[PDB]
């Protein structure tokens, strides 16, 4: 049931004390839609500016963490 | 000595007045490693 029609109280909802409620359940479903899109590290930034892509590079070897600096 | 021979070099009675002024050195027993996971 809409938020934006319970504010008039003159459509099916008088008072409605978690109305601010009603549009986190569809937002969240609608966020569902990128689930795969953006699944791990790489796919939610640019991966060769972050310290693990330098571990896939060297062989999924163990670097130190200044790695980037240096 | 006595009835021994202990071979030195010329020693030199000035180095005791040596100024030699402490610096600050600390040792942090727990401390950062090479390589973390
Ligand atoms: C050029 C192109 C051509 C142009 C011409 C053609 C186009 C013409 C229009 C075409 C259609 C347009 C669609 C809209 C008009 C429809 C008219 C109508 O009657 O519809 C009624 C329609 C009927 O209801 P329904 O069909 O039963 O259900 C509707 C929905 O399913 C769900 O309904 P709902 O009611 O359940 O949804 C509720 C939800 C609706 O979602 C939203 O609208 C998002 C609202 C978030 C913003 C809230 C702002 C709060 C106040 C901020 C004040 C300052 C603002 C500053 C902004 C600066 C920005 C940086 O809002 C909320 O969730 C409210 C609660 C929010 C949580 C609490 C936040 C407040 C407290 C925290 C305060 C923090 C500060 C405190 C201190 C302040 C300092 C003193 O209800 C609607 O409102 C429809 C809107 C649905 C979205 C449509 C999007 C379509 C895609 C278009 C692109 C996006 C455009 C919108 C972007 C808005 C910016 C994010
Ligand atoms: C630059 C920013 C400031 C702009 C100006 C200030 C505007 C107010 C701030 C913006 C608020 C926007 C976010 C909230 C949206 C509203 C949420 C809400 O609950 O609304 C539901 C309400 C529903 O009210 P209701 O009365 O119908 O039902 C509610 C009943 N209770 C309270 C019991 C639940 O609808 C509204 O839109 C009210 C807000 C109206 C604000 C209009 C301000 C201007 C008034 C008209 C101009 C008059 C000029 C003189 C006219 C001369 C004669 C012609």
């Amino acid at each position: 049931y809409s938020f934006v029609k319970s504010l008039t109280h003159n459509g099916f909802h008088m008072l409605r004390v978690f109305r601010h409620f009603a549009f986190v359940l569809p937002a969240t479903v609608l966020a569902g839609l990128g689930l795969f899109v953006y699944w791990g590290d790489d796919n939610k930034c640019y991966s060769p500016d972050r310290f693990p892509y330098l571990k896939k590079r060297a062989g999924d070897m163990a670097l130190p963490l200044n790695s980037l600096n240096q | 000595y006595e009835d021994f021979v202990f071979t030195t070099p010329y020693f030199q009675p000035e180095s005791t007045f040596k100024s030699v002024p402490k610096l600050f050195s600390d040792i942090l027993l727990g401390g950062v490693e090479w390589v973390y996971t």
